RNA sequence: UUCCAGGCCU
């Protein structure tokens, strides 16, 4: 129940933005986690903080 | 200087626990047996429960299950058959004890529910059975379960024969210990070390009652197994001691049966 | 129908464990012939060895002068060709050529291997399976 | 010495406050 | 599962007389198969084990924490303060004759977690019955009785 | 965790020491030295990102600080304690980790995506979601009879509030091959 | 659901005989026994037992898959000699131990005493 | 593409898998429940006209 | 969500222990090992039953009818 | 369904309990597993019907693919990490056990095989033994290196009318291998014959490995105390062999090999100096580790794990990486707060110099993690073209 | 039925 109400959906362009976003990137340090996020699809898009 | 073979040396003693050197045996038998402690000896518990009233925070089946784990009497059980081969449809006091139970809650301040609580309603025909065998410090053994203001529980339990293969509360076992070859000179195990495989792996209390090894010596592949340290425990229904004279004989019973059988078959034939 | 197939005595050139806790393959030489040398492992957890040792090393596929399943006991008392103490048993797989006539035969134990290398071991060693080995002191 | 170092086991106390006031949901909450 | 992303489902169930023992009676409640580990490289798993035998004999919430000062030496070494071995492993006997097992046993206490997901509410089975309108096919989802 | 040089006696060191600590304990004790003081007391900071792009931070507290006088062959291996134009430093790294994560047992330790998976999987378990189930008529949920809380656990999980609610229990586990099953 | 009825592990319903024995043909004078509702408990022992009997050339069982209580005994034995008997031989004999064991455990426990 | 090329089809079930040692390569264990679901027509034919009929 | 009677991994009794370990605790001021030690519970499988289980039970209690 | 194989057809075997129970070798052909996977089955429903599954689609059949002319299915895990040490010449067993063993190959001639060992105490080999499973005319030859007729290390395999002559036994003889036992069972015998091999070698192995027991645990990640030591070494005398060629391309000395900045050229060494370490740390432990080590022992039957594997838990986990360029500087020339501007050194740049046994710190952690998260990525598109390409 | 949403298949 926690997990999700601190949790991150992020739109993307159209499909999957492969690339940029999705990675997990040096500025997350700290604010976003770096493990917990969704196997494939909406992989990375949504983040938990 | 008496008895055949197998021959036991009781190590010590307790109400609750029978550490015994049963040696010179085959480990199978050993073990034949202390599976047979485990699941087959008979024994008695709830297994049937009814309830009228209910008004605490454990649904039915949770009080209704571990009703069923609550340890009961059954020092006789021999003289009480299995519900299913007597005849009462259904079940009577030939066949099964019926308990008790209600609670109400006057302490507004948790009033609690125990084992000792419940109430012998069938005729005990007169034999040790169905008394909520209690080793409490202050005689209440098993809380069963808590309850507010006017929290009320009504039941009705009816306890019936069993046996640990039909499940567990029929258990008169506890956890029973097993070893043998305390140094390992038949080589049962393949020591994992990292070093020293004498270091890393601890020795055991069962080393002293056996000769150590001695490096000279060469590998003896005539080794077999003698003296087993068991340690028969138990959770009441049944004295630590029957726990193991039940096992050794429940068992023997079956041993025997296949001979019955084995006689059944000839007699048949035109 | 049954009578030995080859007899000698031999000398650890050494024994080796190599990664193994309960076999070691081993070799020696021969006390006749110097061209006899031989390899065999051996479950040296029924019969240990030690470099240079006598051990007398016979061969033949029989029972005692007097296929099919395995009796196991009783033979207490039965013919008892066992007069050793190391016996296995397996098959013969290649029967090479070292050159010359230094033929070399190679025989397995269900596991364990094991060769030879002479050349009187002529109508003596068929290429058969069965072959019981043995050992002694 | 009320103010020496701060050894590691020390932050959880502080975390402890961080939670005690502001909320595992503080974000969604403010 | 576990909390490895150690997922599984039971295979078969057995009672104690048929489970593998140690000595001191105790039998598992799990046995999970050893193949799931090396190439999961969930070391973690084990060491929550290692830990969880000792905390479980001391009485000491375990510390698993993130990043700190513990390792398998640190409690290896008290894990051997109360007389198991020190890497965990156990001699255990072979439930159904009572021989020794050749081999011993990471054998200690792990948290587990039962997924819901569980057989019964999936078993499905249709040989024909409830079909659609307009395709006048078999209907979607077993809850309906599909196909 | 603000820390400037502003120590005569010394070096550069936490804008916090044992006593604001002991000062804190003090209200955990009798459940008046709050957080929102450890901020005022321009203490502790809310870097920004954008802000963190400027600053530096020390990642154990201690540690990264004092000089020298052979490690520990247990431990693991940590960089050192480079530089000191420290500006700030990290409560505990621990907080990198979102709720899922910091109920993992030793994440560090396992193949990176493994502790993904548990991200999920305990999203999918079972539990004790509230106290108050027995009053709601929720569609659908499901509650272990006995929970038991875990033997190995985070820091985080105090906060996270877990031995109270857990999500399984702690079962003897023997891995080995067996029946095959 | 689907789960089997808990004593269907001991209780032999409809007419099922515990024993039954057909003529292993693949080698001479050897047979198999079909122990219905039984295991390893009961088995293992008599294979044991059963192989001390100098005059049985072969014995072994086994079960034939865990959701199933039963198991399969195979003993073969020297002619003239019928396994039967050597079932039933390794099988008195198991009892006749038991027995004397049933005693001496009870000799050294009436010669016990401690305070718990 | 999805009702000409693949449908939807009677007499066809799904359950969880569980690796079982003791069966043989080209056995499958299925569970009595849906045994007793999925049907198979066969023809009454003097051959199993008995056993069907006890079937029946 | 109350005691747990006895042992999943041996079945050791366990039901009753459980005030005379809060007990040994709040009052006795002991420590959870011994404590655990001092009402029987020897190996682990019946130990970590005690020491883990979250009595719940109480919490629930705590509401209306 | 990808697979010609993704569809066989089984015989039924109406059980208890409500799952698919079905065999473990034609798991890998399902590209089954069983934490929590499900299967869908159809019946036939006509006698014809029946005939086509049957007489196509069995399993027995499907047994030796095209795709590959070589067996798809094949003994693993339990049976496979089993059947290696049931094998091994230094492995034994006497009677009793032999006998149930016998007894278990559901054929069996019904007699008891010669005991390689009469001398003292009759004893019989794995190797020996697990033949009765093994039928007729079956030859084989391997010869992995030592191998020598008379293979010291048990090298190759021989096995000749149905006889293991000699060598170990493990994925390279039984598993799904082009020259496999198996694969030639087939051919030389019958889809049948085969078939119900997996049978006899499974229930046999299977059940031996029930005794002979087997596990892992921590104990088998923690390579020896000097062989980690040597390793710590191993690692920074790389580091010092970066901190070097980097300075000296902070001077501006250094070859910009053909096609590649001083930049480009210059990674390239440092990374290959990193792996370079990284791996040998790792054999390092490797073959330091006992054949006792269970991690090893299933390396080397082949059912699960690899070197990779062992060198991550055991010695030193590796450099992450992000599209092939370590870890970068999206944080103005550095990779972390916790970092000083321009530092191309590899605590930096992502390199994980601890073990899974010792465990990462906050950096090597966050580095490992997006480099992870690079996997979880593309598994979820290398699987969406993936699909699509195939239809 | 339908429409959107989310989820699970290491
Ligand atoms: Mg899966
Ligand atoms: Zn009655
Ligand atoms: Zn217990």
């Amino acid at each position: 129940t926690l997990s999700h109400l601190r949790r991150t959906n992020t739109p993307i362009g159209r499909d999957g933005k492969l690339a940029k976003p999705r990675q997990l990137h040096n500025t997350h340090w700290g604010l976003v986690c770096p493990a917990e996020t969704p196997e494939g699809q909406a992989c990375g898009l949504v983040k938990n903080l | 200087m008496s008895e055949e073979g197998p021959q036991v040396k009781i190590r010590e003693a307790s109400k609750d626990n029978v550490d015994f050197i049963l040696s010179n045996v085959d480990l199978a038998m050993a073990n034949s047996l202390r599976r047979v402690m485990i699941a087959e000896i008979p024994t008695l518990a709830i297994d049937s429960v009814e309830v009228e009233t209910n008004t605490t925070v454990l649904a039915d089946e949770f009080i209704a299950h571990r009703l069923g784990l609550i340890p009961l009497q059954s020092m006789d059980i021999e003289q009480l058959e299995y519900s299913r081969d007597c005849f009462c449809e259904d079940h009577c006091d030939k066949c099964s004890v019926v308990l008790t139970l209600q609670a109400f809650g006057e302490s507004e301040s948790t009033t609690n529910v125990y084992s000792k609580d419940l109430v012998i309603v069938s005729n005990l025909m007169g034999r040790n059975i169905g008394h909520p065998i209690i080793q409490d410090k202050e005689g209440n053994g098993v809380l069963i379960c808590k309850l507010r203001k006017g929290q009320e529980l009504k039941l009705t339990c009816v306890a019936k024969k069993g046996i640990a293969k039909e499940h567990a509360k029929w258990g008169p076992a506890a956890a029973i210990e097993f070893e043998y070859d305390p140094w390992n000179k038949l080589k049962h195990t393949d020591y994992w070390y990292e070093q020293d495989s004498a270091k890393e792996w601890p020795q055991s209390k069962n080393c002293e009652y056996e000769d150590p090894p001695n490096e000279g010596d060469p590998f003896d592949y005539k080794a077999q197994a003698d003296t087993f340290y068991m340690n028969v425990e138990s959770v009441g229904s049944i004295p630590v001691d029957q726990v193991v004279v039940r096992g050794i004989d429940t068992l023997q019973k079956k041993v025997a049966s296949i001979l019955l059988a084995l006689t059944q078959m000839d007699q048949d034939k035109v | 129908m049954s009578n030995t197939l080859f007899d000698d005595i031999f000398q650890v050139s050494e024994v080796d464990p190599g990664r193994y806790n309960k076999v070691c393959r081993i070799e020696a030489a021969s006390t006749t012939q110097d061209q006899c040398k031989l390899t065999l492992d051996i479950n040296v957890e029924l019969f240990p060895v030690a470099a240079q040792d006598s051990l007398t090393v016979t061969i033949a596929s029989s029972l005692n002068l007097e296929t099919r399943s395995w009796r196991p006991p009783q033979a207490g008392d039965r013919s008892l060709a066992d007069d050793y103490d190391y016996v296995m048993y397996g098959t013969a797989y290649k029967f090479e050529e070292v050159s010359k006539d230094l033929i070399a035969v190679y025989y397995s134990f269900g596991g364990l291997l094991m060769r030879l290398e002479g050349n009187y071991r002529n109508l003596n060693n068929l290429k058969q399976e069965n072959a019981y080995l043995l050992i002694r002191r | 010495d009320e103010s020496a170092p701060i050894t590691a086991e020390d932050s959880w106390a502080v975390i402890s406050a961080f939670f005690r006031e502001k909320g595992l949901v503080s974000q969604q909450l403010d | 599962a576990s909390r490895h992303g150690q997922k599984g489902t039971i295979g078969i169930t057995y009672r104690r007389e048929d489970m593998p023992f140690t000595a001191e009676g105790i039998v598992p409640d799990l046995i999970i198969n050893p193949h799931a580990i090396p190439s999961r490289m969930t070391v973690a798993h084990l060491i929550e084990c290692l830990l969880s035998k000792v905390a479980a004999l001391s009485g000491n919430e375990g510390d698993a924490s993130p990043f700190t000062d513990i390792t398998v030496e640190g409690i290896s070494k008290l894990l051997r303060e109360h007389g198991y071995q020190s890497r965990g492993f156990e001699v255990m006997y072979n439930g159904h004759t009572g021989k020794k097992l050749m081999a011993q046993i990471f054998f200690g206490p792990t948290y587990y977690q039962r997924l819901r997901h569980m057989v019964d509410d999936k078993i499905h089975a249709r040989a024909r019955g409830p079909m659609q309108v307009l395709t006048r096919q078999p209907v979607e989802g077993r809850s309906r009785d599909g196909g | 965790f603000i820390v400037e040089d502003d120590e005569s006696l010394g070096h550069k060191e936490l804008k916090v020491r044992k006593g604001h600590i002991a000062k804190l304990m003090a209200t955990e004790y009798q459940d008046e030295y709050t957080w929102s003081s450890l901020l005022n007391e321009g203490l502790v900071e809310y870097i920004d990102a954008e802000e963190e792009e400027s600053i530096l931070i020390a990642m154990q507290p201690e540690d990264l600080e004092p000089a020298e006088a052979d490690v520990d062959p247990a431990k693991r291996i940590r960089v050192s304690h480079h530089a000191t134009t420290f500006t700030h430093c990290e409560i505990h790294p621990s907080m990198i980790l979102g709720v899922a994560a910091s109920i993992i047992p030793f994440p560090d330790h396992n193949q990176s995506p493994r502790n993904t998976y548990q991200s999920a999987m305990g999203k999918q378990a079972m539990g004790v979601f509230l106290t108050n189930y027995n009053v709601r008529m929720d569609t659908m949920a499901n509650i272990l009879y006995y929970p038991q809380k875990p033997l190995g656990t985070t820091r985080a999980m105090e906060y996270l509030k877990f031995r109270e609610l857990p999500a399984g229990q702690n079962a003897i586990v023997a891995i080995a091959c067996y029946s095959g099953y | 659901m689907n789960a089997p009825d808990r004593f269907e592990l001991f209780l032999l319903g409809e007419g099922e005989s515990k024993l039954k024995i057909d003529p292993d043909t693949k080698a001479p004078n050897a047979v198999v026994i079909t122990f219905e509702k039984e295991d390893h408990t009961l088995g293992n022992l008599i294979r044991a037992e059963l192989l001390n009997d100098r005059k049985v050339l072969f014995a072994a069982y086994k079960v034939e898959h865990p959701f199933f209580a039963r198991f399969k005994l195979r003993i073969q034995t020297t002619e003239g000699y019928d396994p039967k008997d050597a079932l039933k031989n390794a099988c008195n004999s198991i009892i006749n131990k038991l027995g004397a064991l049933k005693t001496n455990f009870e000799t050294e426990w009436n010669l016990q005493t401690l305070a718990a | 593409r999805g009702n000409l090329m693949g449908k939807r089809v009677d007499f066809s079930a799904r359950t969880v898998i569980s690796g079982d040692p003791n069966l043989e390569l080209d056995q499958v264990g299925v569970p009595k429940s849906i045994a007793k679901t999925l049907t198979y027509p066969e023809v009454v034919t003097p051959y199993n006209i008995d056993r069907l009929t006890q079937l029946v | 969500m109350i005691v747990p009677v006895r042992c999943f991994s041996c079945g050791k009794v366990v039901g009753d222990k459980w005030e005379s370990y809060l007990n040994l605790l709040q009052e006795d001021e002991l420590d959870e090992g011994t404590a655990l030690s001092r009402l029987g519970l020897k190996r682990y499988c019946c130990r970590r039953m005690i020491l883990t289980h979250v009595d719940l039970i109480e919490k629930f209690l705590r509401y209306n009818p | 369904s990808l697979h010609k194989m993704s569809m066989m057809a089984h015989r039924v075997k109406v059980i208890p309990y409500s799952t698919f129970r079905l065999n473990l070798s034609v798991t890998s052909p399902y590209n089954a597993d069983f934490d929590g996977d499900e299967m869908n089955l159809h019946v036939p429903q006509s006698e014809e019907t029946r005939a086509e599954l049957s007489q196509l689609c069995a399993v027995p059949l499907q047994i030796v693919s095209p795709q590959s002319n070589k067996p798809c299915m094949g003994i693993v895990q339990d049976t496979l990490c089993g059947i290696r040490k049931l094998t091994l010449r230094d492995t034994f067993i006497e009677l009793d056990q032999v006998l149930n063993m016998l007894y278990w190959v559901p054929d069996w001639d019904g007699v008891i095989p010669t005991p390689a060992i009469i001398k003292p105490k009759p004893l019989w080999s794995g190797k020996q033994i697990l033949s009765v499973a093994i039928p007729n005319g079956i030859h084989l030859q391997r010869f992995d290196e030592g191998t020598t007729l008379l293979s010291p290390k048990d090298n190759g395999m021989l096995i000749i009318d149905g006889q293991i002559i000699f060598g170990v036994v493990e994925k390279k003889t039984v598993g799904s291998s082009n020259g496999g036992l198996i694969h030639v069972v087939t051919r030389e015998k019958g889809p049948q014959v085969c078939a119900k091999l997996f049978g006899n070698i499974q229930k046999v192995v299977n059940f031996w490995l029930l005794h002979n027991g087997f596990s892992t645990g921590i104990g088998d990640t923690i390579a020896d105390g000097p062989t980690m030591r040597e390793i710590t070494e191993t690692i920074a005398e790389a580091k010092k062999k970066v901190l070097d060629v980097t300075k000296e391309a902070q001077a501006n000395l250094l070859t910009a090999k053909h096609g590649m900045t001083l930049r480009e050229s210059f990674e390239d060494n440092v990374v290959r100096f990193l792996n370079e370490a990284r791996d040998k740390a790792g054999r390092l432990a490797e073959v330091n580790l006992k054949d006792l080590n269970n991690v090893k022992q299933m390396v080397m039957a082949g059912s699960k794990g690899s070197f990779i594997n062992i060198a991550q838990m055991s010695a030193c986990v590796g450099q992450q990486s992000v599209e092939g360029k370590r870890i970068a500087f999206g944080f103005v020339d550095r990779t972390l707060p916790h970092f000083s501007k321009d530092d191309y050194s590899p605590e930096s740049k992502g390199f994980v110099e601890n073990s899974y046994l010792r465990g990462l710190t906050p950096q090597e952690f966050f580095f490992h993690a997006m480099g992870g998260r690079e996997g979880l990525i593309d598994t979820a598109v290398k699987t969406a073209e993936t699909g699509y390409i195939q239809r």
